[PDB]
RNA sequence: ACCUCGAUGUCGACUCAUCUCAUCCUCGAGCUGAAGCAGGUUCGAAGGGUUCGGCUGUUCGCCGAUUAAAGAGAUACGUGAGUUGGGUUCAAACCGUCGUGAGACAGGUUGGUCCCUAUCUAUUGUGCCCGUAGGAAGAUUGAAGAGUGUUGCUUCUAGUACGAGAGGACCGAAGCGAGGACACCUCUUAUGCUCCAGUUGUAGCGCCAGCUGCACCGCUGGGUAGUAACGUGUCUAUUAGAUAAACGCUGAAAGCAUCUAAGUGUGAAACUAUCUCAAAGAUUAAUCUUCCCAUUUCGCAAGAAAGUAAGAGCCGUCAAAGACGAUGACGUUGAUAGGUUACAGGUGUAAGCAUAGUGAUAUGUUGAGCUGAGUAAUACUAAUUGCUCGAGGACU
RNA sequence: AGCGAAAUUCCUAGUCGGGUAAAUUCCGUCCCGCUUGAAUGGUGUAACCAUCUCUUGACUGUCUCGGCUAUAGACUCGGUG
RNA sequence: CAAGGAACUCUGCAAAUUAACCCCGUAAGUUAGCGAGAAGGGGUGCUUAUGUAAAAGUAAGCCGCAGUGAAGAACGAGGGG
C-alpha cells in the first residue's frame, strides 16, 4: 500500500509500566529526522520508492563522488542511504518526523540486522537435541546426526542441496511484526517501542507499517504513578 | 578416512597457489638512513623520528 | 550526534514516585498493592520482610517475604510500579544487601535492628 | 584432557603482571611481547594513579602488588616510588606510559614491544 | 518446572501425601506445569482411612510451585513447596479444608469453588 | 546362485531426517438403513503434525494413561570413514538333553576391546584473482529460488434449529491457549576465574593488625557488561487467481433432457502470490545515479615517457564485527581503543581512630570502602614527520 | 526321597496372589516334570562375595533441557615436521 | 547451574549422595563369633573460667550465612539366585 518508514538505532532495553496492572518490556530507539536522497517513481523507474539517506556525518568526512553529488544535489553528507517500496508521499531532500508516518499506540513491523554469533553450532543453529550421555555413550555428542540418506550407486549416493548445517550465525536483516508503539520523544526525537529489538547496541533499525494489521490501532494508556506522600 | 588416488603436480601446484605471500610493509626514516615498516622503532635508537632508546 | 545511555534514564522521567522510601534486604516491611478486583481497587496488605534489593533506576525491585497458614511465601514487587504503598516498622540490622540464606533459615523470624 | 602441561591461565598471566610491573618500577623500560603490555598498562595505570596519594591505607593497598627484587626491596621500592616518581606524573592526566612496537624476536617471530615512561 | 511423574505434595483435606503427573493437558510434549494447570494424577502416598486410595487415577490441579511463577503484572510469587488440590472431574475440589492461601494468577481460569474456600486470596 | 566373497560390517537402541500415498487428524465434496449428536461410506487431497510410561536385548509386541489423531511404506531389514554394543555370532562356565569320546544344542544361563592426522566430489558458511569492457562509489529491478505454510479448548449466538422425550448442532465472532521458529538479557535464573563481600589454616611480608603463594578461583553469598533459557514479545491468521474432486446455468448430437461439446461460474489444509531471506558469475554478465580526468608529446595502432585531482590497498587503534580471512569506524584537524576525572550500577559501613568489654565482641567515625567489561568529558598515551596501486576511455 | 517354568520348562510372556496406574524381568505358589533328581550328589543352610538381578529412603545436568568460566588443542604467527 | 529427581536407560554404568572425631541409639538372623560405623540423630568455632602431667568435658559471653569452616575421608535397607 502505502507503508512508510523510519530508522534509528537500538540505545536500550528496559520495562516500561502500563495500565491494567501490566509491565510492558520496551526497546528504546534513538531517531532523526532522515533526509530524502531519491524518489524511484512508477513511471520514471518502473516502481515507486524512497531512497532515505540517514546517519548524519560531518561535511568534513564523506565519499567524495557521493559527497559531491550532495553538494550537487545541495543535500547533507549523510552514512548511509536505502530504500523503502511505497513510500512516496513526500518530496526530495526533506526532514521527516515520526509524528507524520505513525501513532504512539499503533501496530508496526521492524526490520533489523541479527547480532553476529560468528562460528555458531548446528545444535544452536538450528536448535536440535542430544540425548543421554550416561551408560558411557562415546566422547561425540555434539555432531550433525546422521548425513547418511543412501549408500550405492541405487537410492541417494550422495549429501543433498539444502542440508542443515552449522557455519556463520547472525548478521542477517531479518523483520519481526507486531511490535507495538508505545512511546514518543519529539524533544529528542526518539521512541519506546515493545518487543526485543534484533541486534546488539548501535545498529541500524528499519520500522516500517504493519503489513497485516496497518488499520488495527488501538492505543495504549501510560500506568501514571499514584505517588502521593 | 583416507586420500585414495594420489594428486598431481599441476593440480598441487593449484592448491599451493594460495600459499603464496604478499608484499611487506615499508615506511621511510629520514634521520637515520633506513626503510623501516610502519608503526615500528628505528634501529638507529628512535621510533618514526622520535629518540626513545639505545642506537641498537 | 553522540549516544549517551543518560537518555535511557531521561525517558523514565514520567513515570516515576517521589516517596523513595529507603529500605534494606531485611526489613520488618508491608507492602500493599491497589488491585482492581472487577470494581473497588481493593489493597491488600502483603507484610513480610525484605530478601533482595537489586536493579538499575526503573529496573529496581524488591522480594517481600512471610508465613501465612504455615506456608512460608515470598514474592517480587517492583518500586517504581504504581498501586505499591510501602511501609516500614523496623529497619533492621544486615551485613549484606542480600540474604538468601533468609529463604532457609526462617528461624529466628526477628532480626536485629539498626542503630 | 589427561597429564600435560598445565597451561598458561589468566592467574599466571596477572602473576607475570605483577612481577613486570614491579620490574619496570625498578628500571623503567621492559622488552617483551607486545599483548602483555597492553594488558599491564592499565593496572600500571593504575598503581600510578594509587601511587599520587601517599597515605598509609593506600599504602596497605599498593602493598598486595609488588615483589622481592635484588636492585630494591618492596619497601625501598615502594620508598623510591613514593619519593620521586609520584609527583613526577601528577600534572597529566593518564598517559605515563608509552608502548613501542620494536621487532620481532628471533626464536617465534613474536611481536616484541618496549613498555617505557618519561616525564 | 513440573512434568510427567514429578512426585508433587497435596495440601488439601484428603488422606493422600504424595501423587505423580501422569499427563499435563495441551499440546503433544507440554512437558512443563505452572499454576492452574489441570492434570492427571496418580495416586502414589495416602494413608487407608482417607477418602480415596493409592494408586487411584484422578484429577488434580497444581497450586504451588516452588519456583513459581510470573504474573502477567510483574510480581512472581514464588513458593517453597508443591503442592495440588483435587477435583472431581468439574471445576470443584475434593477436599473440605485448604492449608495456605491460593493466588490470583489462576482465577481467570474458573474454579471459583477453590478459590473461595482459600485461605486468602493472593 | 548373479557384478561383489585380494572384505557390500550387521539386530537394536540415540541423532539426522527425507520423499511418496494405498490419508490418520487437520482441508473439501457426495451417498446413506445420514431426526439431531455421534457417524459409516467413496474420492480429490501429501502443507503441517500425529504422545508418554512399565516389560521384553527384543525392532516388534502386550498393558495403562492422553490428544483430533497416536497412519503405512521406502531410503544397503537407511543411518560406526555420526556414539554404544544390550542381545547377537571367539574362547571361558554351569544347568537339561544328546554323542560313551573330543564336543553339540535353530536351548537357557554370567561377563566377555568397535581403528582412523579429511585426498577429491557433493554438501553448510566465509575469502582470494578475474569477469560484469575507461577507472572508481553507491542504489536498484528481479533471473532464479528457498524458509514458511501446526492447531486445541472455552464462551456467545443458543439448549437455538433439529428433535417430542432425553439429547443436541451447523455458520460466524471473541477470549484463553499449547507446541515449534524468530528476537533480546530490561522482569526470574545461572555463569560471569585480574568484580565485590564474609571466611580457614599453612609459609612468609622481622613482629601485632593488614596482606599475598597454596588449597577446584581454597570455601561460601552474590554480582558490572556479556553470555545462554527455564525469563518475555511476535508469528500460525486473512485474502486474490488458476483450481482438483465436487456442485452449476444455457445448451445440442439425442426436438426430452444433459456442468461440456461452444459459452458462462462456484469451489481444497495442495499450487502461483501476498508474510520472511536473498540476490545480475542472472556469462541471461542488466539498469539508474554520482565522482575522476583527457598534463606538449611515440612505438606492430597510440600513451615509450609525467601512471589521479577519485578511491583503494600496505600499517596501527579498535568493535555492534570478528578461527584466520574478511566487516565497519578511526587514523593527529583523532574520542577509535586504553589511561585520568566524574557518574551510573554492583558488592556491601573499608583501613585506621575513639568509646565500652579482661578477650571475643558492640557503637560512632561510615552506606563508608572497593569495583574487569556500563556512561560521559578529557589528546594524557597509541594510532606517524609514512609507502604502493591508482587518469588519457581499446571498438560498433 | 527330595525339589519341581529352576542357570533346567519348547509350549511360555503357563496360571494364581503381591509387585507394578500400567512389569515377555521379579517374589511365593499351583505338580502330568518336553529333557528334575539324590556324592558325573539332593534340600535347608549362619556369615561373606571388585557375584548377578529387582524394589526402596536419600542423591544428583543420566535425564527432564542444555548452557556458561579457565585452559590443552581445534584457528593464527615464527621454527621444525 | 533455578526446579523436578532414574521419569533417559539392557539395567542408578557413570556421576552425585555418605565420610574424620566425640556423645545417644541400633534390630532380624545368629553356628555367639558377628551382624555394627547396622538401621538412625546431636555437637566439633572464638574468648574467659572450671578444669588435668597433658587433655577431654562443662559454665558464661561472642557472632558468621555457614565453625574436621581449606585438605583427604563407608551412601543405605530389603527380596531373590
Amino acid at each position: 500500500m502505502e507503508i512508510r518508514g523510519i530508522f534509528g538505532v537500538k540505545v536500550g532495553m528496559s520495562q516500561v509500566f502500563t495500565t491494567n496492572n501490566e509491565r510492558l518490556p520496551i526497546t528504546v530507539i534513538y531517531c532523526e529526522p532522515n533526509q530524502v536522497a531519491g524518489v524511484k517513481t512508477e513511471a520514471k523507474d518502473k516502481y515507486s520508492a524512497t531512497l532515505l539517506s540517514f546517519d548524519t556525518v560531518e561535511n568534513k568526512k564523506l565519499n567524495k563522488p557521493q559527497q559531491g553529488f550532495f553538494e550537487k544535489n545541495n543535500l547533507k553528507p549523510t552514512k548511509h542511504l536505502q530504500e523503502i517500496r511505497n513510500m512516496t508521499g513526500f518530496e526530495m531532500g526533506q526532514q521527516i518526523t515520526p509524528q507524520n508516518l505513525f501513532q504512539v499506540g499503533e501496530y508496526v513491523d521492524v526490520s533489523a540486522i541479527s547480532k553476529g554469533r560468528g562460528f555458531t553450532g548446528a545444535i544452536k543453529r538450528w536448535n536440535f537435541k542430544i540425548g543421554p550421555l550416561g551408560h558411557g555413550a562415546g566422547y561425540p555428542h555434539r555432531f550433525q546426526g546422521s548425513v547418511q540418506a543412501g549408500r550405492g550407486g541405487a537410492s541417494a549416493q550422495r549429501v543433498f542441496k539444502g542440508k542443515k548445517m552449522s557455519g556463520h550465525y547472525g548478521h542477517e536483516k531479518v523483520t519481526v511484526q507486531n511490535l507495538r508503539i508505545v512511546g514518543f520523544d519529539e524533544a529528542n526525537m526518539l521512541v519506546l517501542v515493545s518487543g526485543a529489538i534484533a541486534g546488539p547496541e548501535g545498529g541500524v533499525v528499519l520500522i516500517r507499517t504493519a503489513k497485516k494489521k496497518p488499520g488495527v490501532v488501538k492505543p495504549i494508556e501510560l500506568a501514571v504513578q499514584t505517588e502521593k506522600a | 578416512a583416507v586420500q585414495q588416488r594420489r594428486s598431481s603436480k599441476h593440480r598441487r601446484d593449484k592448491r599451493r597457489s594460495h600459499d603464496a605471500l604478499t608484499a611487506q610493509a615499508l615506511s621511510v626514516c629520514q634521520k637515520c638512513g633506513k626503510k623501516k615498516l610502519f608503526h615500528r622503532v628505528c634501529s638507529c635508537g628512535m621510533y618514526g623520528d622520535l629518540r626513545v632508546k639505545k642506537a641498537y | 550526534k553522540i549516544n549517551k545511555q543518560a537518555l535511557i534514564d531521561l525517558v523514565e522521567q514520567k513515570q516515576l514516585k517521589a516517596y523513595v522510601p529507603e529500605f534494606s534486604a531485611g526489613d520488618e516491611v508491608n507492602v500493599a498493592i491497589k488491585l482492581k478486583e472487577k470494581e473497588k481497587v481493593r489493597i491488600q496488605n502483603f507484610t513480610g520482610t525484605v530478601l533482595r534489593r537489586r536493579g538499575k533506576g526503573i529496573s529496581e525491585t524488591f522480594i517481600v517475604r512471610k508465613t501465612t497458614d504455615g506456608i512460608p511465601i515470598e514474592k517480587n514487587f517492583q518500586i517504581h510500579n504504581p498501586n505499591i504503598s510501602i511501609e516500614l516498622k523496623r529497619r533492621g540490622k544486615v551485613r549484606r544487601a542480600y540474604i538468601s540464606y533468609m529463604r532457609e533459615r526462617s528461624g529466628k523470624a526477628a532480626k536485629i535492628k539498626e542503630r | 584432557s589427561y597429564i600435560n602441561k598445565p597451561g598458561k591461565t589468566s592467574a599466571w598471566r596477572v602473576m607475570t603482571v605483577r612481577q613486570q610491573v614491579s620490574a619496570v618500577l625498578a628500571y623503567g623500560k621492559i622488552e617483551t611481547t607486545l599483548k602483555k603490555a597492553k594488558n599491564t598498562q592499565k593496572r600500571l595505570d593504575k598503581l600510578i594513579t594509587l601511587a599520587k596519594v601517599d597515605n598509609f591505607n593506600n599504602r596497605r593497598q599498593v602493598k598486595k602488588w609488588l615483589l622481592n627484587t635484588n636492585l630494591f626491596d618492596v619497601d625501598q621500592l615502594m620508598d623510591h616510588l613514593f619519593s620521586k616518581v609520584a609527583p613526577k606524573y601528577e600534572k597529566t592526566p593518564g598517559g605515563y606510559s608509552r608502548v613501542l612496537k620494536l621487532g620481532p624476536r628471533r626464536g617465534d617471530a613474536t611481536e616484541m614491544a618496549i613498555l617505557q615512561l618519561t616525564d | 518446572m513440573v512434568s510427567f511423574m514429578t512426585r508433587l505434595n497435596v495440601a488439601d483435606n484428603t488422606g493422600a501425601k504424595q501423587v505423580g503427573i501422569i499427563k499435563v493437558l495441551g499440546s503433544t510434549r507440554k512437558r512443563y506445569a505452572f499454576l492452574g494447570d489441570v492434570v492427571v494424577v496418580s495416586v502414589k502416598d495416602a494413608i487407608p482411612s482417607g477418602m480415596v486410595k493409592k494408586g487411584q487415577v484422578l484429577r488434580a490441579v497444581i497450586v504451588r510451585t516452588k519456583k513459581g511463577q510470573q504474573r502477567k503484572d510483574g510480581t512472581h510469587l514464588k513458593f517453597d513447596d508443591n503442592a495440588c488440590v483435587l477435583i472431581k472431574e468439574d471445576k470443584s475440589p475434593r477436599g473440605t479444608r485448604i492449608f495456605g492461601p491460593v493466588a490470583r494468577e489462576l482465577r481467570e481460569r474458573g474454579y471459583n469453588k477453590i478459590l473461595s474456600l482459600a485461605v486468602e486470596v493472593v
